[PDB]
């Protein structure tokens, strides 16, 4: 749920890293079991077991990913004495993508990863500080 | 959200009509023609206040004036009705056309002793009009005040100034 | 997201009410009538292209109804048009007028006793 | 709300799983398409006759009329695949791709 | 004329079910409307009081409401048991 | 309640007489005994193969058909109606399409069992 | 409250749907559907609502013994799978089970929105109306009324009738 | 199929999209949808193969299912409410059904893998009729109940219909999936400007109808389903290639030709209500559209393909049938942009 | 989108079963016709976007004639107090209400 993102964000940036890292993990294993399910329904794994793996790496994977970019993004926040900026963002992303390299054991999926997850992560903390609407309401 | 105002226990007492439906339907046609006045009015009260509780004593007159009714059909005779209707109540539908012997002794005994008329077919049926001394209820629904309506077009019209206005088009 | 749909006193399936007549035509040398004109031709044309017939000369009786049907609905299509935009225009001013609370005017100020911000380039 | 408005909500969602989850007869599909039908019938049933709404006690006649006409179009287009492979399976029908 | 005839007594020689089908159906369809008594079954079915007759609140404007059932004026059943 | 107790009773007795039919006789099951009638013989395939449908056509068209009689039942009480003239309209045209949808089936060979 | 003889009906009428859900043979699919059939039937009678429970039974008969003749036809299999003869459809059954056993409880002993709303039991009892005038059912008024106030929903209702049978034989034709 | 019994099921196709469109009732949108269903099903298999019948059953399938959907929806708003109008739905759960038994309906994702499926079964007039007409009766129901939709989950299911619509078109060869998948990013576009001007879908649909019945008569025309098929043309009909080249631009969006005019509407529309990150995703999404159209463009009408020998023989003999419309439906789809002001007459 | 066919010809093809308060087969009410009436008297003409916040009474008036949803809980919470007044002998139920009334006709 979006609660799960409010769980997330109710926590103030540079305090209470292992809070965030806690947050940003549980939604890394949400995302990555619902994709899981998505994979085994379109395309099946031959048997329960091979499925039960599938999901797993998967979710593990996507724990992962949120664990290492809520613990670094906190982290690096408290460190540099610096909330409200996206560079926290983008060194948790970069890490988080770091992560994701590693896992699939490949330097270019993993220096990818770093460049697009850390972009992406320092757009979002600039639409936190802007008021960036993604889901916009019909104001007229 | 307010309290529900409810008449005191003994408010709603009266003087019950204790016979049967049996009775009852053995007696409708003549109590119908005979206690017409109060049992309309009762319903008039009924159908324009939409509130049992403000129509009590329209029906204990209700209550009252069948049981005058019956006290005369007990006084004059009570034997040609009682044989009326215990002939209406052995059916299991109590069915007018099984007991017409019954029915037209017990109707030449009133007829007789107190002129009553059995009303003809179609009669009961009628919507008959009412004259009351209740005022007409203002606001039976107890409604709220309506929300007021927007404004209205109103004036000439004009054409739209400098066009559609659409990015670079002029008209 | 439907503006216009349940306006008062409008209705179903006009397509020109009658108070549409209190504006002015389009004339019938408006420069879009014209362009709905070319663009029947540019049908009549292709027509000729498509049945391998010679494209300029080949059915004049054919190219003169395309050009005629086009003008013929373009002329409605445009004092359609032209009736919404005004309408939007009067619901627009009847709106502001009888909400003064809403758009005020304040006292505009001369360039003179605005202090605007100087960046030089360099 | 009552349990047994519950209920019948339940059997719709079980029936609408039922037929999402294939398994091989395409008859079994069919059938959970009419325990879907039976169960709105029921629900709209019980809510009409609840709140007193005369003149929509005959929406549900409607209704079984047109899952009539549902149930024959599925049970023909059955006929021609049992025509096609002798079988009903929906595995058979994976011809045309994505 | 003489095509429809010859028709008709082929048909009633081959399939005499569709034949009598056929013309029962075209009665039922058509004999309604010709009726002088399909007005009377609309009539003995609006004279069925289900629901209880509200009386009206006289005004003094009223002349021909009943304020009896057995007054004269309202509606009258005779027709019906007479038929 | 009353006709919860009747089916229950008619139920019930169906089930004794059941369970006397299977407790009270004396049993002597064997293979030979138990085994499929075929008239003398083994049966060749199984009875659980799919059996051919010839009025398989038939058989759609009295769903769509038992549907028209969900539509006619409330007729007894339609007629008690004050405007019978839209009443009697509506009730013959939907016997008129009724059997027009036969006709139909029938000149189009539908109701010949397939060969 | 009251021998709460509709949740046992509704309960009866779940336990149904999960049998014909869990899709296992045809055979007793349709077995399954038909004793749904059945109970609903009783569920809308105990409400008032006689000629629609009788109408969906008769309705519902019907198209069973439609589909019992097209399952042996073209459904049949040397071995025909009940709720016990597989994994898989014995899983289900007893998931779908133990599901309405849970939803039944959270329900019943505490007061839960599950998807949609709460609800707190008492007996279906409850939430009747208690009125008492007529010579007649209004449920078979409302239902008559098809021919006088449903004009136009009796049009379209026989045009798809008739469309229907167009269709089934214009997709049985083959060639 | 008699030619009589194929006009009265097309009469009964547009009929109930007809009764889905004037009614207030509804039960009577759920018999639109229902009539709709059962005469088109026949359509689907007018040229019967096993692949027709397969796209039927997976047709009546998702229909069906998104029927019931359709249905317990109603029902629940009206056990909130007892309401039989549609305006706007009482219940956030009913409208939540609601919204995607009507995604189902048009083959929106997640729901659109049978789109392509079902388009490729089937012949290019059903494929015709089924990629144009049948998106008006869900698009109209949208359209009135689209105050009370929630804008988060229409939003979602818009932008994966345009990304997955062009994923899915850049691996096809197959003219009638390429088709298809462009359809299921067209209504992505449609449905995004939904819950703010139902103006914009209107003229969306109409724009997509004109290019779209453009294209179908176009591969009409000169017979032709995949790609090499279609490389053939130039050597037999060069004007239908140069058509449908100029055709193939418009639908990519590509100015100053029409189709550029929706996408170009719907942006501003967006950008009015704050809504800035949206629309940059759909435009650089839609490049993918793009791509795939110019490849067809590429080996369709820009190059010239080789060619067999018995195409001389087909240069000797005129189309039978000639398509009426084809010439206008061309002239709308690539020459209207200057008249664009005339949407306010949408409204 | 919607184009009312039965507006401008006048016709009433399904308008007439779109509410509980309008015209039933011999005057057999609604459940709930004075609260919809109420509820539809008062947001008449104002259209939607007014209706939903100045006529939210009688739609919660009406509501709760349809579900009842209020007064279940009063009934439980009485119920409830009952039972545990009960349980401790505190309070003792009253003759009519354990079946041991004087009826009335
Ligand atoms: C920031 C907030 C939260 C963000 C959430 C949004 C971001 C989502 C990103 C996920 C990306 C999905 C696709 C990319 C991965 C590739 C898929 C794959 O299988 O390869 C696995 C790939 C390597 O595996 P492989 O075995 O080598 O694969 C070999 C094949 O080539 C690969 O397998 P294959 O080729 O054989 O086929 C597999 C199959 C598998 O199919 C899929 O992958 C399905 C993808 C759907 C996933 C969507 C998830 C988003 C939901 C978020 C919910 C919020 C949570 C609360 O592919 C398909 O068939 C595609 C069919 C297309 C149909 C599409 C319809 C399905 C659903 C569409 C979207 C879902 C809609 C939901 C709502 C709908 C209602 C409107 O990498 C992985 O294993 C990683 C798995 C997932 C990693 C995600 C990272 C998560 C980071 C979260 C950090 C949070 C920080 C804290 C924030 C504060
Ligand atoms: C009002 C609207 C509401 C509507 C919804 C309401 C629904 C309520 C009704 C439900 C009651 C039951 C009714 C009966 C349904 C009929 C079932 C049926 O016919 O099955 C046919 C189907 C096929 O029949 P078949 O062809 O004869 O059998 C062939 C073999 O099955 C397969 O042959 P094979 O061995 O060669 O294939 C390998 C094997 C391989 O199977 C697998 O690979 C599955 C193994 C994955 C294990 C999951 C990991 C465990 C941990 C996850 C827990 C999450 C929280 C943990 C948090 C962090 C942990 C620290 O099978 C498969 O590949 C097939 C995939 C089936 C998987 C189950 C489908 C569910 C969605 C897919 C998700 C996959 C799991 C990802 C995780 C997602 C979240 C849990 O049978 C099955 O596939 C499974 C058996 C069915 C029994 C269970 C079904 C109940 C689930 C229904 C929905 C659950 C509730 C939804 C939301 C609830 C909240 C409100
Ligand atoms: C517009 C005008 C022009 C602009 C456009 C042109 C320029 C743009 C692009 C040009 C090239 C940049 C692309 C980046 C490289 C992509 C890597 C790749 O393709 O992987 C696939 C490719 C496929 O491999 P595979 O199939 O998976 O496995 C087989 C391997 O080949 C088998 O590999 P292996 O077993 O032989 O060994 C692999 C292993 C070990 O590799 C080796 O065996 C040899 C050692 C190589 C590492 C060199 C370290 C020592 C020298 C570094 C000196 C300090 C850096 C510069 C600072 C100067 C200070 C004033 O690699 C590692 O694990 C390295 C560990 C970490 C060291 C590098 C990461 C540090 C990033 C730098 C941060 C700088 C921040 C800004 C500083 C601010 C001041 C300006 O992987 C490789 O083979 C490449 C491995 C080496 C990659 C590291 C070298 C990157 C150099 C700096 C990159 C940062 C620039 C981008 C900035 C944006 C960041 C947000
Ligand atoms: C036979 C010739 C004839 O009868 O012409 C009489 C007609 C009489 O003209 P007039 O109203 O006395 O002259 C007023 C001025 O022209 C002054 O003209 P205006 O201010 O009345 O302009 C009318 C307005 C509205 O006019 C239009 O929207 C259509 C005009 C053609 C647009 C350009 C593309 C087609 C070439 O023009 C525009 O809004 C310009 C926007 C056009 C570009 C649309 C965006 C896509 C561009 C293509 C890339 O002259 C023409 O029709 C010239 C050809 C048109
Ligand atoms: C690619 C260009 C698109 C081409 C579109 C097709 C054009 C040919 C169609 C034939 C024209 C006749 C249609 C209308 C004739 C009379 C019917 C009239 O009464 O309809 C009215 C409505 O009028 C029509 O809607 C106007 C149709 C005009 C369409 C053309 C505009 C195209 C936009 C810009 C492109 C320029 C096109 C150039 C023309 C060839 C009813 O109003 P209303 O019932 O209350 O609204 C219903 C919808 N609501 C309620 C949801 C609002
Ligand atoms: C934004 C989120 C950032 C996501 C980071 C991952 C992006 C990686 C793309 C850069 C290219 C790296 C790469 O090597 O791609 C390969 C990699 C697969 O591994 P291979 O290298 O092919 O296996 C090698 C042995 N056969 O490609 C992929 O599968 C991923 C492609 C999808 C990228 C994600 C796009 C999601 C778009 C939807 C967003 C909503
Ligand atoms: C999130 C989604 C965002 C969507 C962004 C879409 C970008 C639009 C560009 C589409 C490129 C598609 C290329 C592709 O799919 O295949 C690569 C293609 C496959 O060849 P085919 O012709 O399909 O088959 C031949 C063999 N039978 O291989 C090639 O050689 C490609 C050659 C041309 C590539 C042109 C790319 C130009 C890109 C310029 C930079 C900007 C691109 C857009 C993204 C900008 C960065 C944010
Ligand atoms: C306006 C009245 C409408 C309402 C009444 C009808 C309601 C129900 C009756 C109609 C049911 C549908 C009838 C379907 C007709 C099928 C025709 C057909 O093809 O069958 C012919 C048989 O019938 C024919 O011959 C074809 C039509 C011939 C005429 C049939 C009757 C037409 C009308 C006759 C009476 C006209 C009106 C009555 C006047 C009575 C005289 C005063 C072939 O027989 P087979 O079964 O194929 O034989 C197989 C073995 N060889």
């Amino acid at each position: 749920a979006k609660t799960l993102l409010h769980k997330y964000s109710d926590i103030p940036e540079g305090t209470e890293c292992h809070r965030k890292a806690y947050a940003s993990t549980s939604i890394g294993g949400a995302t990555g079991l619902i994709v899981s399910a998505y994979s085994i329904a379109l395309k099946p794994p031959a048997s329960f077991l091979e499925g039960v793996a599938r999901t797993g790496r998967y979710t593990f994977t996507s724990a992962a990913i949120g664990a290492i970019f809520g613990l670094t993004s906190c982290i690096s926040a408290q460190v540099r004495e610096k909330p409200d900026d996206p560079l926290n963002y983008f060194i948790g992303g970069c890490a988080g993508g770091l992560t994701l390299g590693a896992r699939t054991r490949s330097y270019g999926i993993g220096a990818a990863a770093c460049a697009y997850m850390g972009l992406t992560a320092a757009l979002v903390k600039m639409g936190q500080l802007e008021g960036w609407q993604v889901f916009a309401e019909p104001k007229v | 959200p307010g309290i529900v105002e409810l008449p005191t226990l003994e408010d709603l007492k009266v003087q019950e009509v204790k016979v049967s439906s049996s009775v009852l339907k053995a007696a409708a046609h003549h109590y119908g023609a005979q206690c017409d006045k109060p049992n309309k009015e009762f319903m008039l009260c009924r159908w324009e206040e939409k509130d049992p509780r403000r129509c009590l004593e329209e029906g204990k007159l209700v209550n009252q004036c069948a049981l005058d009714f019956f006290r005369q059909i007990k006084r004059h005779c009570a034997e040609p009705f009682t044989e009326y209707w215990t002939c209406i109540d052995y059916s299991g539908l109590q069915l007018f056309r099984h007991c017409r012997k019954q029915q037209a002794k017990f109707d030449e005994c009133v007829l007789d002793k107190l002129g009553w008329v059995r009303p003809d077919l179609g009669e009961l049926s009628k919507v008959t009009k009412v004259k009351t001394d209740r005022p007409l209820p203002e606001n039976p629904y107890h409604s709220r005040a309506r929300p007021e309506p927007n404004p209205e077009a109103e004036g000439d019209l004009k054409p739209a100034k400098h066009g559609s206005r659409l990015f670079f088009w002029t008209m | 997201m439907t503006m216009m749909s349940g306006r008062p006193g409008r209705v179903p399936l006009q397509f020109l009410p009658n108070e549409a007549r209190s504006l002015p035509p389009p004339k019938l040398t408006d420069p879009r009538l014209v362009y709905m004109g070319f663009l029947g031709y540019c049908s009549g044309l292709i027509d000729n292209a498509i049945r391998r017939r010679p494209v300029v000369s080949a059915g004049l009786h054919r190219q003169l109804l395309y050009v005629t049907s086009f003008v013929f609905f373009g002329y409605y299509l445009l004092k359609r048009q032209d009736y919404m935009y005004a309408l939007r225009d009067h619901d627009m001013f009847a709106y502001v007028k009888s909400h003064p609370e809403d758009f005020p005017e304040k006292d505009k100020k001369t360039y003179g006793e605005i202090l605007e911000e100087f960046h030089p380039v360099r | 709300m009552p349990l047994v408005y519950m209920n019948i909500i339940m059997a719709f969602a079980i029936a609408l799983a039922g037929l999402l989850m294939y398994r091989s007869h395409l008859m079994s599909s069919l059938l959970c398409l009419e325990g879907m039908m039976l169960s709105l019938f029921i629900m709209s049933t019980l809510i009409i006759l609840n709140t007193h709404f005369t003149l929509a006690n005959m929406m549900p006649i409607i209704l079984l009329v047109f899952a009539a006409c549902e149930a024959a179009l599925g049970l023909s287009l059955l006929v021609m695949v049992s025509n096609t492979y002798g079988t009903d399976y929906v595995q058979n029908l994976n011809l045309l791709q994505c | 004329a003489g095509r429809i005839a010859s028709f008709l007594k082929n048909a009633w020689a081959k399939e005499p079910v569709l034949v009598a089908s056929f013309a029962i159906g075209g009665l039922a369809i058509i004999l309604p409307s010709l009726s002088p008594y399909t007005n009377y079954a609309i009539r003995i079915n609006r004279a069925t009081p289900y629901n209880y007759p509200v009386p009206l609140r006289d005004d003094g404007n009223m002349p021909d409401v009943p304020s009896h059932p057995q007054d004269p004026q309202g509606p009258s059943l005779e027709w019906l048991k007479n038929l | 309640m009353n006709i919860m107790l009747t089916l229950l009773t008619n139920v019930t007795l169906a089930s004794l007489l059941v369970l006397i039919a299977f407790w009270l006789p004396q049993l002597n099951a064997y293979s030979e005994k138990t085994s499929p009638y075929e008239c003398g013989f083994d049966p060749m395939g199984s009875a659980r193969l799919p059996f051919s449908m010839k009025f398989f056509l038939v058989a759609i068209t009295f769903l769509l058909f038992d549907l028209e009689i969900a539509l006619l039942l409330p007729l007894p009480w339609a007629s008690q109606t004050n405007n019978l003239k839209t009443m009697l309209t509506m009730a013959l045209f939907l016997l008129i399409l009724l059997a027009a949808s036969l006709a139909y089936e029938w000149t189009q060979k539908g109701l010949e069992w397939a060969e | 409250m009251t021998m709460y003889i509709a949740f046992i009906l509704s309960t009866i009428f779940v336990i149904g749907f999960v049998g014909f859900s869990s899709k296992p043979s045809p055979i007793y699919g349709g077995l399954g559907l038909i004793v749904s059939g059945g109970v609903g039937c009783g569920i809308v009678l105990n409400f008032g609502g006689s000629f629609l429970g009788l109408m969906v039974f008769l309705i519902y008969l019907g198209g069973m013994l439609v589909v019992f003749g097209y399952t042996t036809a073209m459904a049949t299999e040397m071995y025909p799978e009940v709720w016990v003869s597989n994994k898989t459809v014995f899983g289900a059954f007893v998931s779908g089970l133990m599901m309405e056993f849970c939803m039944v409880y959270y329900a019943l002993k505490e007061e839960e929105v599950e998807i949609i709303f709460k609800f707190n039991g008492l007996g279906d009892w409850v939430i009747y109306d208690t009125g008492d005038s007529g010579f007649f059912s209004e449920e078979a008024m409302g239902i008559a009324a098809l021919y006088s106030y449903g004009t136009w929903l009796v049009i379209v209702t026989g045009w798809s009738l008739l469309i229907g049978v167009v269709v089934i034989m214009e997709i049985t034709r083959g060639n | 199929m008699n030619p009589i019994i194929y006009t009265t099921l097309i009469m009964t196709v547009m009929s109930g999209t007809m009764l889905v469109m004037i009614s207030s009732h509804w039960l009577l949108i759920w018999i639109g949808f229902e009539m709709n269903l059962l005469a088109m099903i026949p359509v689907l298999m007018k040229n019967f193969n096993p692949r027709a019948t397969e796209a039927a059953t997976k047709y009546f399938l998702t229909q069906a299912t998104a029927s019931m959907m359709l249905m317990m929806a109603i029902i629940i708003n009206l056990l909130y409410s007892g309401q039989w109008t549609i305006t706007k739905m009482f219940n956030p759960v009913a409208m939540t059904m609601m919204t995607m038994a009507l995604a189902m309906k048009l083959g929106l994702s997640p729901f659109h893998f049978w789109v392509p499926e079902v388009t490729q079964g089937i012949s290019l007039q059903a494929g015709l009729l089924l990629l144009t007409w049948q998106k008006l009766a869900p698009l109209s129901v949208l359209c009135q109940i689209s105050q009370s939709i929630n804008p988060n989950l229409m939003l979602t299911m818009a932008m994966l219909s345009i990304l997955i619509g062009g994923w899915g078109g850049l691996n096809q060869t197959q003219l009638r999936k390429i088709m298809a998948y462009s359809s299921i990013a067209h209504m992505g576009w449609m449905t995004a400007v939904l819950p703010y001007n139902t103006t914009m879908t209107i003229l969306n649909l109409l724009i997509y109808i004109t290019m779209t019945l453009a294209m179908f008569m176009l591969l009409i025309h000169s017979s032709a389903t995949t790609t090499l098929s279609l490389s053939h043309t130039w050597n037999k009909m060069p004007v239908i290639t140069s058509l449908m080249m100029v055709t193939l631009l418009s639908m990519g969006g590509l100015p100053p030709l029409s189709g550029f005019m929706p996408k170009w509407m719907i942006i501003q529309e967006m950008t009015k209500n704050e809504s800035i990150i949206m629309p940059t995703l759909m435009a650089m999404t839609a490049l993918l559209n793009l791509y795939f159209y110019m490849r067809l463009a590429y080996s369709s009408s820009l190059t010239m393909f080789p060619s067999t020998n018995n195409m001389k023989m087909k240069w000797q003999f005129e189309h039978t049938k000639q398509m009426k419309l084809l010439p206008t439906m061309i002239v709308l789809s690539t020459l209207v942009l200057p008249m664009t002001p005339a949407l306010s007459s949408l409204n | 989108p919607f184009f009312d066919v039965q507006k401008r010809l006048g016709l009433d093809l399904d308008r007439w079963m779109t509410i509980q308060s309008a015209e039933q087969p011999h005057k057999i009410p609604g459940r709930c016709h004075a609260f919809e009436k109420e509820w539809i008297e008062c947001a008449h003409g104002i259209g939607g976007i007014r209706a939903e916040k100045e006529c939210k009474i009688e739609f919660d008036d009406f509501v709760e004639c349809l579900l009842r949803q209020k007064t279940m809980k009063r009934l439980s919470a009485i119920k409830r107090q009952r039972d545990k007044l009960i349980k401790e002998g505190k309070y003792t139920p009253p003759p009519h209400h354990l079946g041991k009334e004087d009826p009335r006709p």
